[PDB]
């Protein structure tokens, strides 16, 4: 029960929708592991006297 | 298009109507996870005030 | 609830995630 | 008989019909390939008002330019008095408010003025592009608009959401986005001796001798007795070079695409990492090339 | 008073009105040409 | 924050960039 | 009776070098063409190469000499290293010190002599071949211009000291400094008219590159065959036009546009440079009087300041 | 016929939301009706 | 027949609807009628 | 077009002459409703004083 | 064109004079109307004084 | 198109009165609901005062 | 038929969609209603 | 014929509106009548 | 153009007179609509002095 | 048949994914329920 | 003929009201006359 | 050009006589006008002194 | 001939003009006259 | 031929060497190891 | 093949060299290890 044999059924158009959900999942990891190691090991604030 | 009622048969195939009850059905969990999700946003923490 | 919550919302993504996957993907 | 030639000229005595401009029209004006027609199945605005082809981004792009007409005319007019075009001052909300908007306090109609524009050059975008759809044409005209539409979304958008004051944007006035420009250049000393300024300064000045070469080259072979192959001697005995028909069209759209692209990049960086281009210098004299080669004045 | 200096009118507006009027001139007939009949390949065999 | 967001529109702003070299890399790659 | 053969195989004076063409491979891949072939060298072309070598070479020596003939720093000091004009005293005298401006003064002349030579060469190889002269005249009021620059403003004002000095970075030091000498260049009206005409030559020159490229697959590009008979590529290049905005050229108005943008943007200039000086000390103070300057009573001063 | 039907409902109708859109935010904007926070 | 009715009917509205536009913004912007909180 | 009057048979078809009339009912309602809300603006707070 | 008067047939077409009656009739009443605002914002407030 | 009502034959397909039907009480509905939620707003706090 | 069903309903929906988002940023933006931190 | 009417009339009327415009701006800023608050 | 005068013949068409023949009343009634206001503004405040 | 039941699951699918794109990221922007580090 | 009429025509009544126009201009103002207001 | 005197038949067409005849009576009247404008002028106010 | 008729009266009308032009606005700027207010 | 597996190594490899060389830029200019003279 | 043997090759050779000098380069001018001259 599809509207999209073509994407649904053939086996490289079913592997668009795995590779896309992949693609966009280890960016997102990327960017937070990279901000969470930046933010976590960076120093205080430089106070004033 | 045999499955399709007599009242809808000028307007959809028999295999929409399935794909459509899919939709259907998947509008509804949505819904109800939609509702509980508001819910327990609100008991958390109201934002009307 | 900051934690909490967010754990609820990304298991929720997950399983409906898996769930669709696998009704497209057979 | 005299046939007019399209360079106006006539000559006495292959598929040269004189024909009227209609059925050139007649012939190529077909209905059903926009982008909308492939997204709802339909365009809703499917026709021609008079010359102008009128698409479902038609619409939204004249709504934004009435809007912004209107509210720019508004402010100027009233809420200033000015009642002259070349001295109203067009502002937006001061530094103070930060990235939040208020009706009740100044600055309000700006960020009207500015939304509409945004939406119309947007729209204006899309029917570049749905009328290149509907002709099978190629897509580098959208190309670069949409190079030059970056370079007003950097300027209204990104930078002043980046600084994260909302006032960071230049006041849609004549006479008086001049004075932004001023007072932000030399805020940053030495605008000059940012690298990438320069960059889009050398293509600026490059863009403007290629056009008027391209020009001189076509004007000089226009109406004689020339064998196509004259122009490319002409090109080969002086410069020794000659880049050809196609050749020189492409390095046009080059150009003027990468002058504005690097001039976007150069304030963006400009207005948030760096605060003295004279200091970004600072480590050429430093590098350990140079460091004990000299004596006295002579010596960094 | 509230008048511009004569170099203000002369050397900043006759030069705008020229520029506007000239653009919308060249613009007309240019367009004149353009639309103008003349040696034209047939649209309807030549692609 | 005050980084997160700038490199963010550092991204948007070399998106910009992008389409340019699209063009140039099918203009290269087609002649053959 | 004009021998495209000979125009390019002749030999010596009078005749071309390099003659044999070399071949480049990744500019045909990209551009089109990648063919150097030879270069014509007969009577013009060799005073101007010979006097631009010679301006060089004074150039390079007072670079030389500033650094001690020193090497390294000659490479540390390559890009801020200028020749500088004589100081404001005794300025339009030429018995300037070699090293206070007397190196500068020599190499002006012998640049001047370069650039009409190389006019002069334009204008006859263009002859030679049959085609018009259009870019000798595009290049008289560039070099208009510029003689305006180095040569006509500083006379009238009185002494060399208003010209630029001869650098990488001397150039853009010229510029803000004759920008504020003067009021502010901004409200300089031919200032205005020239940036308009610039910009307008840089939208002018993408548009037609875009659209020649977009409707490159029926042809459009040989502009030469268009002009007697328009082909398919044409009429929908003309189409998109007309439908976008309302109106449109053809392939033989266009190029008439983009020529008289780029000359009036040079005239312009030129104009604007000439009259900063002369009859206007103060482009902001006479933009108030003209009623151009917009009122700034209390201006929000947070946003430029750290 | 001069004009078709089909242009004259188009063009009023964009008119006339245009003017409704612009009488609203300029009521709204002179602070003369105490409306919305006064 | 030197000018289409179409094209007067166009001129003349667009103008019609320009200088009502000026007039009410140049009479608001004077504040000599004490309209719209003075 | 056989419904439209006499009058106006050059200028109308006959599918337009109804989606005519709709506007112009719509119009009038408009109107009713645009004149009582000045009413009850000026009855609230005048603006011309 | 048999509905346009013998003087005006060489300028008008048949489906145009109507048109062009509406428009009269449309200019006339909006010049009634205006000429009474004038004299209601007249009596109100004089602008030349 | 025999299910479409005699007036409305020439402006309506068959298969597009049932849409039609449908959008009709989708507005209705919205209609209702959107009155409902203006009367609770009101009743939080008055926006005109 | 003056218009297609298909463009009414996409017209209708895009103006819907459109005017139901201004409506609820001008009013959030207002600071009238002690909504989402007053 | 050196000039088509039509050039003519379009001609003339474009002048006698920019003169009239321009004209009446002149006179009101001028503040020498006492018209729309001195 | 048999109602053009014999010796603007050369110049004009037959539908063009009328159009200039309205012209120039409209522009005559301007004239005089021109004089009247100076007249009253020149009574009411000398410009000249 | 209007509407394409293709077109009208993409319509809605397009539709739902970013209304929900963007009230997420209008209600992290408001400031008003300390989620995210406040 | 070197020269057409109607190129005469253009280029003689350009000149003159570019000239009229800048000579009330350049009078109106040198404060010189006491017209409109001094 | 029957009209054209014997003299400037080779310069003038037949129409053109008309609106030449026409420009040299406005060009009169504009001198004679001009002149009455400036004897009114210096009579004010001398220019010259 | 060497140089047509048009060309001869073109270049002569021009320089004339410019001239005149110029002569007029170098007496002007001199102030050594007195004209129109010194 | 097909452009997936390819497209792919030289992105993942991009994107590791570009990540690898910013966080051992990063942790070292914080100073926080005491690597490399504290 | 996905990828030539040369372009391995080169990709290869330049990440290496350009390595090897950044990473001497930032020994030498961090100071910890008395290396020319301290
Ligand atoms: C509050 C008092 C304010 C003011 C506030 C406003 C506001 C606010 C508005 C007007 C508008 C108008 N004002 Mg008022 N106005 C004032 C004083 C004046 C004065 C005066 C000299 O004092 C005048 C002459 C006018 C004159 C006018 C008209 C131009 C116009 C109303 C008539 C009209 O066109 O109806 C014709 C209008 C229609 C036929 C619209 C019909 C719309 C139908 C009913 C559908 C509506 C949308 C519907 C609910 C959507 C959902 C359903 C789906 C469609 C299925 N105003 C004072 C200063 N005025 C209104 C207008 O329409 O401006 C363009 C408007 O928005
Ligand atoms: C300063 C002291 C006085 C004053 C002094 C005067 C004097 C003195 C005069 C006027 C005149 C006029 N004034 Mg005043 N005026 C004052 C204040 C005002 C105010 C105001 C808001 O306060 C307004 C709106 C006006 C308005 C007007 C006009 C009624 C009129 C100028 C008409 C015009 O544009 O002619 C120029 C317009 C045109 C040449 C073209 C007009 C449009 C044509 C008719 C349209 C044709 C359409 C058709 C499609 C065209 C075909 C060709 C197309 C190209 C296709 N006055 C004050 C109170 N006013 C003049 C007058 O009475 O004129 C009769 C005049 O002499
Ligand atoms: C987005 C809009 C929708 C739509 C929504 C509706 C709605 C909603 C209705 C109709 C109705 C009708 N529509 Mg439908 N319809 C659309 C597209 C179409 C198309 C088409 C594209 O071809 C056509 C030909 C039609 C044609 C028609 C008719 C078949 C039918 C009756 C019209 C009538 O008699 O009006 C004559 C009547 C009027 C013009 C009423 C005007 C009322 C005015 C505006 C005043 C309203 C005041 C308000 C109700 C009260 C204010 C209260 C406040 C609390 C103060 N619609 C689009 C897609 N249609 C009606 C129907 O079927 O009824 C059974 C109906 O209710
Ligand atoms: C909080 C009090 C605020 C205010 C806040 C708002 C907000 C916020 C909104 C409105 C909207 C409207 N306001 Mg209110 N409004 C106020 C005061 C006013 C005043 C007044 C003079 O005081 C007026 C005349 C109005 C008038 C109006 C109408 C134009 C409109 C509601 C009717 C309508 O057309 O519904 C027609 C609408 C429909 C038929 C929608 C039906 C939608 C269906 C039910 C589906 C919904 C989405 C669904 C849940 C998605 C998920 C499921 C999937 C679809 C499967 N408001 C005050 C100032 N008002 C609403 C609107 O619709 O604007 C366009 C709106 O969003
Ligand atoms: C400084 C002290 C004096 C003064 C000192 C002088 C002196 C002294 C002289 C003038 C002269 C003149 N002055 Mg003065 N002048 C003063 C103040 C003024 C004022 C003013 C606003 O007060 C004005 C308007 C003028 C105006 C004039 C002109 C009448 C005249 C220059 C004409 C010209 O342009 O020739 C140059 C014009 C041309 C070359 C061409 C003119 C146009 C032609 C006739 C038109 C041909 C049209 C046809 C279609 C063209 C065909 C070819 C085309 C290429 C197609 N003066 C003050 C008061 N003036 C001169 C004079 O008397 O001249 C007779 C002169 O010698
Ligand atoms: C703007 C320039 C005008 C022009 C203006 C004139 C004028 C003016 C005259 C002629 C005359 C002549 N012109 Mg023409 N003419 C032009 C174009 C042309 C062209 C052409 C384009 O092909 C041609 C072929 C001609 C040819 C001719 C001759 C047929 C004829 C007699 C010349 C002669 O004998 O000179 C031989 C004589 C001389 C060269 C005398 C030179 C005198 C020098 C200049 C010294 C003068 C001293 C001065 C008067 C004293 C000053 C006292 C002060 C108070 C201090 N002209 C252009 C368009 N020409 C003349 C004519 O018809 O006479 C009846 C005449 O008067
Ligand atoms: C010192 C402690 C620091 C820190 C410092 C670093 C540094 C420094 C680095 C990482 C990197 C990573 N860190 Mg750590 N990291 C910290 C805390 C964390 C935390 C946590 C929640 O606490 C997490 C989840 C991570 C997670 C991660 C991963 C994203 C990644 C290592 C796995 C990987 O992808 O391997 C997959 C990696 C590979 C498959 C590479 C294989 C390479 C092969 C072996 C060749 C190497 C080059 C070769 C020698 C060249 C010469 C030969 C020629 C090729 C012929 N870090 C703290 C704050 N982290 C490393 C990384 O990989 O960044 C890209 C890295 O460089
Ligand atoms: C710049 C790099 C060079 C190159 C360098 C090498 C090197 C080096 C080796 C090979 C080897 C192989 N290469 Mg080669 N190779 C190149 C180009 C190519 C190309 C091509 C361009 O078409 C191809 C098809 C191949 C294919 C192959 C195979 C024929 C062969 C065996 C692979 C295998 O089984 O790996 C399966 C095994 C692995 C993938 C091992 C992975 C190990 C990981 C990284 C962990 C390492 C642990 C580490 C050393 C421990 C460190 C201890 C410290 C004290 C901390 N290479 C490029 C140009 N290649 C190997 C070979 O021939 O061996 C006899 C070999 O040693
Ligand atoms: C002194 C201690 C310093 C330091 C200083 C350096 C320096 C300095 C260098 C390295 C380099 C490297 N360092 Mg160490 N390094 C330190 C601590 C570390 C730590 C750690 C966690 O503590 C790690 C993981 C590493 C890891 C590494 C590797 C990435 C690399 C060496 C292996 C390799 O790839 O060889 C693979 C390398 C090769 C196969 C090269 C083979 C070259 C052949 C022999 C030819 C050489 C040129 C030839 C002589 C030219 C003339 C002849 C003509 C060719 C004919 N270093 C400390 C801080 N490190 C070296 C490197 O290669 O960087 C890119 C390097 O230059
Ligand atoms: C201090 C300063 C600034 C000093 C400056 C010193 C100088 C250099 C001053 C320069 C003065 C000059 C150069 C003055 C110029 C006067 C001229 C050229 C007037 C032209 C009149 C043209 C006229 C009357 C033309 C009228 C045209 C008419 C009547 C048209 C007629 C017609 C034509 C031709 C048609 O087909 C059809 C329409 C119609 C029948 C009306
Ligand atoms: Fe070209």
């Amino acid at each position: 029960p599809t509207l999209f044999p073509e994407i649904t059924n053939t086996v490289r158009g079913r592997f668009y929708i795995v590779a896309g959900i992949i693609s966009v999942v280890m960016a997102v990891a990327s960017i937070a592991i990279f901000w969470w190691i930046f933010y976590t090991i960076t120093p205080a604030p430089a106070p004033p006297l | 298009n045999d499955l399709v009622p007599d009242q809808w048969k000028p307007l959809f195939n028999n295999a929409q109507w399935l794909v459509h009850d899919i939709v259907v059905k998947t509008i509804y969990g949505g819904l109800i996870i939609a509702v509980i999700a508001h819910v327990l946003c609100w008991a958390w923490t109201p934002w009307i005030r | 609830m900051a934690p909490f919550l967010m754990a609820f919302f990304t298991i929720v993504l997950i399983v409906a995630t898996l769930y669709f996957l696998s009704m497209i993907m057979s | 008989r005299a046939l007019p030639l399209p360079s106006g000229e006539t000559l006495p005595a292959a598929s040269a019909e004189v024909i009227p401009f209609s059925i050139i029209e007649e012939f190529y004006k077909r209905p059903g390939k926009t982008l909308a027609a492939r997204f709802f199945g339909v365009d809703p605005f499917d026709f021609w008002i008079g010359r102008f082809y009128v698409g479902l981004f038609g619409a939204i792009s004249i709504i934004g330019i009435i809007l912004g007409v209107a509210f720019y005319l508004y402010e100027g007019v009233v809420n200033e008095g000015t009642l002259n075009i070349l001295a109203m001052r067009i502002e937006p909300p001061p530094v103070s408010q930060g990235l939040n908007v208020d009706p009740a306090q100044p600055g309000f109609f700006w960020f009207l003025t500015m939304v509409a524009a945004t939406i119309a050059f947007v729209g204006w975008l899309l029917r570049q592009i749905d009328i290149s759809l509907k002709l099978d044409m190629g897509m580098e005209v959208p190309i670069a608009f949409g190079a030059v539409v970056s370079s007003w979304i950097t300027l209204q958008w990104l930078r002043p959401i980046a600084m994260g004051a909302w006032g960071h944007g230049f006041p849609l006035g004549i006479t008086h986005h001049l004075d932004w420009v001023s007072n932000i250049g030399y805020q940053y000393y030495n605008f000059f001796y940012n690298p990438f300024h320069a960059i889009g300064i050398t293509l600026l000045f490059a863009s403007t001798l290629f056009l008027h070469m391209h020009g001189s080259a076509v004007l000089s072979e226009a109406k004689r007795n020339i064998s196509d192959q004259n122009i490319h001697v002409f090109w080969r005995n002086i410069l020794g070079y000659s880049i050809g028909e196609i050749g020189i069209h492409r390095v046009a759209f080059w150009t003027g695409a990468a002058s504005v692209l690097f001039s976007n990049l150069c304030i963006f960086l400009s207005g948030t990492f760096v605060k003295d281009w004279n200091a970004f210098w600072g480590f050429w004299d430093k590098m350990p090339i140079w460091n004990g080669v000299g004596q006295g004045a002579l010596v960094a | 008073s509230p008048w511009p200096v004569w170099s203000g009118y002369a050397l900043c507006f006759v030069p705008l009105a020229a520029v506007i009027l000239g653009f919308i001139i060249a613009a007309r007939f240019t367009d004149k040409q353009a639309t103008s009949a003349y040696l034209r390949l047939d649209p309807a065999k030549a692609n | 924050m005050n980084w997160i967001v700038a490199t963010f529109m550092l991204m948007f702003v070399l998106v910009a960039f992008l389409p340019l070299v699209v063009s140039l890399a099918y203009t290269w790659v087609t002649n053959p | 009776p004009i021998d495209l053969h000979d125009e390019e195989y002749r030999d010596g004076l009078e005749g071309t070098i390099a003659k044999p063409p070399g071949h480049v491979g990744w500019m045909q891949r990209l551009l089109g063409e990648g063919q150097v072939g030879p270069i014509y060298v007969g009577l013009w072309g060799v005073i101007s190469f010979i006097t631009f070598f010679a301006s060089a070479f004074i150039i390079l020596v007072d670079y030389g000499r500033q650094v001690g003939w020193n090497p390294i720093i000659y490479l540390r000091e390559f890009w801020n290293l200028a020749v500088y004009p004589p100081p404001t005293e005794y300025g339009l005298s030429w018995n300037v010190p070699w090293d206070k401006g007397g190196a500068w003064l020599a190499a002006t002349f012998f640049l001047h002599i370069s650039v009409l030579t190389w006019w002069a060469r334009l204008y006859t190889r263009a002859k030679a071949t049959g085609v018009g002269t259009q870019l000798a005249w595009g290049f008289a009021s560039a070099l208009s211009l510029y003689f305006v620059i180095y040569l006509f403003h500083p006379l009238a004002l009185g002494n060399w000291s208003a010209a630029p000095g001869h650098g990488f970075r001397a150039i853009l030091d010229w510029t803000n400094y004759v920008s504020i000498h003067w009021g502010n260049f901004y409200y300089n009206p031919f200032h205005m008219l020239s940036i308009f005409f610039l910009l307008g030559s840089t939208l002018l020159l993408a548009m037609h590159g875009a659209t020649i490229v977009a409707t490159s697959k029926w042809k459009s590009e040989m502009e030469f065959t268009e002009m007697m008979a328009e082909g398919p590529g044409t009429q929908r290049a003309q189409l998109f036009w007309r439908w976008v905005m309302g109106w449109n050229a053809n392939s033989y108005n266009i190029h008439i546009w983009a020529w008289w943008f780029a000359a009036f943007t040079a005239i312009t200039g030129a104009i604007g440079l000439f009259l900063s000086g002369t009859l206007v000390p103060d482009w902001y103070a006479w933009g108030e009087t003209a009623k151009i300057v917009a009122p700034w009573p209390n201006p929000d001063w947070a946003q430029y300041v750290f | 016929r001069p004009f078709e039907f089909r242009t004259s409902v188009v063009v009023s109708t964009l008119l006339g939301l245009v003017m409704a859109l612009l009488i609203h935010f300029v009521v709204l904007s002179s602070g003369a009706f105490n409306w919305l926070r006064a």
